[PDB]
Formats: structure tokens, sequence, C-alpha cells
RNA sequence: UGCCUGGCGGCCGUAGCGCGGUGGUCCCACCUGACCCCAUGCCGAACUCAGAAGUGAAACGCCGUAGCGCCGAUGGUAGUGUGGGGUCUCCCCAUGCGAGAGUAGGGAACUGCCAGGCA
RNA sequence: UCCUCCUAAAGAGUAACGGAGGAGCACGAAGGUUGGCUAAUCCUGGUCGGACAUCAGGAGGUUAGUGCAAUGGCAUAAGCCAGCUUGACUGCGAGCGUGACGGCGCGAGCAGGUGCGAAAGCAGGUCAUAGUGAUCCGGUGGUUCUGAAUGGAAGGGCCAUC
RNA sequence: AACCCGAUGCAAACUGCGAAUACCGGAGAAUGUUAUCACGGGAGACACACGGCGGGUGCUAACGUCCGUC
């Protein structure tokens, strides 16, 4: 709610001032924010998927989704339909709360945090990056950590260009590069 | 490699053509793949066999946005 | 071979029964199905499929 | 696409009703308004058409598209069908679900005296 | 008697793909909320319910753009049923029929019924 | 013994110790209803991750998948997921075609109990061709059908089945 | 050493194209000793070779061998 109101209040005005759009709806908006865990190590032991799902559910406001293998490839010893990775997609109030918590606490507290990577754009407008030691999130207790895991963040942005994506993120200010 | 075994060639294709006065229960055409589909007052079996559901004159016509060929029957 | 024939007798006293082919190696559980029995004129649960 | 999904989910029903050559009632539901039509056996003529856009039905409702409006239009189309002698006309879902205004209209017509 | 919008049909590329223009009075997308009808193999994402504050971002109706795809003659060409002939593993004579691609040309589809608005 | 493609000359069929082959399987769920979804491959960005484990966008528009070797077709998807499921029914079936024949494939609809779906509507198996095998003699339940004077029994026939 | 590019050749297991033949059903002037179909009795045969038309097969070596038609 807080981030939604912040977006509706002044982001459109600042984008109009700094870009000279035509319609109020010209402002790009992020459709969804997805966290992904492609651990790939679950083949050795099956008692990692449940722990990952529990951690994802605790981190987010809802349970995760286990993504089955797209294709059967012998290069990774994975068959068709194999539940190798997991994800959590957020849109709406849950997404706003998650992003608010992230920007407020998690990003500043990242170890050896200097800035993000602006070049990490898919060429269409979405913003995708990866962060290691997900323990950075305050929800997970440090003493309860079982194994070192990564995380992939992907924010889908309706903006058609990287410049438009940066303009939209200007509301978030893009803390550092 | 050590061949010499040929399977019996099951006969497929259209055996009853257009402008044929065919009663109910007749089979208009037997095609392995659905070369010809059914239309109005025409039925299709499990083995892609097209039959007339009532007496009449059969006809073939190109139909459908995908450029397919259908078989229909009209009152005679 | 791997499969074996199994009879399917109505739980009632009707002598009419069906037959099928099945393998118990992967499905040790019994059969639970209903089918129309002409003698009783109504669907009857079938058991003792062996 | 929003319309492509409905088209692909309703083409099966359209084909099934057309191949049988049976008159059908087709309903298209939108958030603002809902339209209902009765198609002739030939499949190229419409006997009865109704919608919330009509003033006669729009002058006694609060919101253009709702369960009450769906029921009202269903009753109106059922009454017109009974007057014209259009009994025993099948129904098509048009790719929608039987859990909202579509099912409300269907139930209203069934109570009014249409079987489908 | 005309223009615009929505729905149902005759053919699926002269019906199409890409670019520009144009449109919210009738209708549609999104735009507001959903503890409730409905449901997510998590998410109002999809679908559904209650609402109408903005405007065509995106989609969509129509016109131009002949940039790409397609059709498309006339004949030429390969062939072929007949009888004959030759230098016969292949060709010619008279006759009926007849390719594909390509060439001139076209194209921003045409058309039937119902509902609403604007004159 | 059987099945696919060309040989095989545009109805069908068509031989040769010709060219490539596969089948003796399996699902009571991998079939049906209703609803929902729609591949391979390439480019772009990223932590283990590299040519491909997963994620987001675009191109692509079925070459993916459609259990087997092969065939044509499947977008209305016959391809994938969710609730129920036994129509993997009962006795019929005018008619159509194939073979010399035994035999073989399709089939709307009829009376009953029905499964699914609000209804319309589908369901007599697996998208379809190979997973096949008789005759004689014997096993299982009934059928007092018959029963070498009668009561019986013994013995013989139909069905589902080794 | 995969995919891909610049090419290279081919097609029986390719047809976004596609004949000429040939087979089939409905109408019809003309003609054939009904030349068409069904039923019953009796057969013979169930080893073919050559030419033409498009081919397989062998190394066109043959009057080798097998296919659809006169």
């Amino acid at each position: 709610a807080k981030l939604h109101d912040y977006y509706k209040d002044e982001v459109v005005k600042k984008l109009m001032t700094e870009f000279n759009y035509n319609s109020v709806m010209q402002v790009p908006r992020v459709e969804k924010i997805t966290l992904n865990m492609g651990v790939g190590e679950a083949i050795a032991d099956k008692k990692l998927l449940d722990n990952a799902a529990a951690d994802l559910a605790a981190i987010s406001g809802q349970k995760p989704l286990i993504t089955k293998a797209r294709k059967s490839v012998a290069g990774f010893k994975i068959r068709q339909g194999y539940p190798i990775g997991c994800k959590v997609t957020l849109r709406g109030e849950r997404m706003w709360e998650f992003f608010e918590r992230l920007i407020t606490i998690a990003v500043p507290r990242i170890r050896d945090f200097r800035g993000l990577s602006a070049k990490s754009f898919d060429g269409r407008g979405n913003y995708s990056m990866g962060v290691r030691e997900q323990i950075i999130f305050p929800e997970i207790d440090y003493d309860k950590v079982d194994r070192v895991r990564g995380l992939d963040i992907t924010i889908t942005t309706t903006a058609k260009s990287d410049e438009e994506g940066r303009a939209l993120l200007a509301a978030f200010d893009f803390p550092f590069r | 490699t050590r061949n010499g075994r040929d399977s019996e060639a099951k006969r497929l294709g259209v055996k009853r053509f257009g402008g044929e006065s065919v009663l109910a229960g007749s089979i208009i055409v037997r095609q392995r793949g659905t070369k010809f589909h059914a239309g109005a007052n025409v039925g299709c079996g499990r083995d892609h066999t097209l039959f007339a559901k009532a007496d009449g004159k059969v006809k073939f016509e190109v139909k459908g946005p995908k450029n397919r060929k259908f078989i229909s029957i009209e009152a005679e | 071979g791997i499969r074996e024939k199994i009879k399917l007798v109505s739980s009632a006293g009707t002598g009419h029964f069906y037959t099928t082919t099945k393998n118990k190696r992967t499905k040790p559980e019994k059969l639970e199905l209903k089918k129309f029995d002409p003698v009783v004129r109504q669907h009857v649960i079938y058991k003792e499929a062996k | 696409d929003k319309k492509s999904a409905r088209i692909r989910r309703a083409t099966r029903a359209r084909r099934k009703l057309q191949e049988l050559g049976a008159t059908r009632l087709v309903v298209h539901r939108t958030p603002r308004h809902i339209y209902a039509q009765v198609i002739a056996p030939n499949g190229s003529e419409v006997l009865v058409a109704a919608s919330t856009v009509e003033k006669a039905i729009a002058e006694q409702l609060k919101y253009t598209g709702n369960k009450d409006a769906a029921a009202a239009v269903g009753k109106a189309v059922a009454e017109r069908a009974l007057e014209k002698g259009i009994k025993d006309v099948s129904f098509d879902r048009s790719g929608f679900q039987y859990h909202g205004r579509v099912q409300a209209l269907a139930d209203a017509a069934r109570e009014a005296g249409l079987q489908f």
C-alpha cells in the first residue's frame, strides 16, 4: 500500500517532467517481481527441496512453486518433469511489501554492498540480477542456516527500453551502481 | 539387412466418390490420416472412416480457414 | 508371461463374471470397480479379483 | 489475447452447435454490458437480440453489468422467445464460466420457461 | 437516407505481414476494490464478482503506405493416349489434352442479418 | 506369423534371397466428461551455471510432443494439468467394404442400468495399422436343457474361461 | 568435434506446384445376334516365352530372372 501510493503520487509527475510524455498512462509499471532458486543440487539428495520451499515461504507471504524440468537432458542427469528449481512470483500488495522490506533493510545491509549492475538488462526493460548468501534477509536466523544458497531477482517492467526502465526505477532511485 | 519380409498393404483411400447415391451406413472414404474430414450429416469412426448418417448424394468440397477438404451429403 | 489373467466376480451371488489381464508385481492392491450385471439388472461392486 | 482466448475456447461449442443445425442462444458477457442472441438454424440469421445497452432494461437498473442486470436480460429474452414461439433452443457458454452473470442469466431464463 | 461502434454468418492470404494517421457521444481494453460468486498445481497471473475516477500506454475499428507474402492471364517449355518412322539405354512426324516458376496486372479485402449512438 | 516407407507405372491390389527396419508389449489409468494451458530452436541479462539444470522479455508459430520401429494427421488441439470416473456396459444393429473361404474393419440408431457434464452433448476402450493361434480331448458356475423303464445320478450342449 | 556460414552433388522413403493416362458414378443421340447379372451341371488349367510401353534385379554378358498393360 505504501509503495503503491508512493508510485501513484509523484512518480508519474517526475516522469512527465523529465521525459515529456503525452498520456498519464505512459508511465511504465512493473508487472511482477519473481525470486528464483535454481539450486540444481537436489539431484544428489531429495531433502533439499522441502527446506528450500520452507525458506521461500518464510521469506515471502505465500508458498513457492516448484518448476519441473522443461526437457530431459543427459548432460545434467535430469529427466523430463524433474523438480529441480523453485520460484516465488509476487504481484500486488505482497509484492509491494516484499520490495519495501528489501529496499528498507536488505539492500543496505548486504555485505560488501557498493551498488547494483545497470548493464544487467535483458534489452527489453526487465531488470534481472543475482545475489548470494540469501541469509542477508533478516527473516532467516543466522544460527539456523543449513547450507549456503543463492537467489535470483527478476522484476518484469513493461518499459520497452532500458532508458525507460531506468526512468521508472528513478522512483526507487537506483541506490548505487 | 537380412530383409525379405513385407507387410500386407492395407487398402486405404476414397472408394465412393462424389455424385454417388449412397444409403445409410455406407463408408464414403477410408483414409489413414484425416485427408478428408466430415461435414453436415456425415459421421466419423474411430479409424478415421467417414460414413453417411442418412440416404442422399455425397459430395466433396474444400472448406475451413486452414484449407481442408470436407465430405458432406445432401438430400437426393 | 509377466501378465496373468484375473477373473472379476460380482460381490453378489450372480455367477456371471468378467476376465482381464493384469500384473500384481507393480500393483499388489486389489481391484475395486463397478459394472452392469445382466442377472441383477443393476450395477454391482466387483471384488475377489484375484 | 483476451479475445483470442475466448475465441479459441468457444469455437468448439460453435462448431458442435452448428454441425447439429440446432438453434442456439449465444451470450457474450462484458464488465459494462452483456449481450444475448438467438441464432437461426441456418446459422446466418438472428431471431432475438437483447442487451443491457437497451434503454428499456437500462432504465430500471443501478449498474450496467451485474447479476441483477443479467437476470433481467435473461427474463426479457425468455419472454420474447415465448411470445415468438422459440421454445426448445439450445445454449452456448461462449467460452465463459457457469459461476457468475452467465449462470445467473441462464437460471433466470430457465425460471422464465426456457429449456437449455 | 447516411457515418461510427458491438455481435452472429459466406472465403481464408486479391482475405495476409511491417510502417504512419485517426477514435471515445454508442460499445470494448486497462485503469478502483474484492473479507464476498469463483480459483490459483504460489500469485485477482488466468478467470469471476462489485464499482466508473482517466484515457486509447497496449489491444482494437477504418484510411494511406505496393516495403514483404499471394494470386494471376496469353503463350513458351517438359509430357502424354493413338498410328507410323528413326541413328532405338533415346528421339521425330499428324492429332486431343496439358506443366511449374516467372512475365503484364491486382491488392491494404468483398459481402448477409441484429443492437446502440451521431446527423 | 504380423506391421511401416519406396520399389509398385497418380482407383485398389501388385512379385523378386531388393533397399531400411520393428512387433510376442503395456494402461483399470497413459480411456471419457467439464474446465484451464499450449512446443522444438535462437537472441537478450544474470550467483555457483559451462554450448544446454531454473528465472524474465522478444523472435519463432508446430519441424516439439502425440509410449514403442515406421506412416499420415492432431490448434476445435488426438499434446499437457485439475474433480469424478468404469460405457475396458448389457442383447441387438439396417447397412457398407475386404478378401475363393474360415475370417476381418466400420457403423447411425433400438430396450435397460448407467459414468461425466447445470443443460446441449461424449462415453460399446487406448489418434489408428503389428502385442497373434484354430481343430480334437479335458478344468471352473450355474443352466433339473437333455437324461437308453421311472426317481435320480452318471454322461452330452450354450455361455465367461485355461 | 556438434550447430551455423560459403558452396557442392542427389533423391525411393519431401511436395508451399502438378499433369497426360487409367478407374468410378448421373443424363444422353448413335450401334453391338443381351455382347450385362443371377442360378444349376460339366470342364480344362493352377510350369508360360517373345516384342512394345515405365522399371527392379546382374558388371545390359546374354535368347539370364521378376513386375502393371496390348
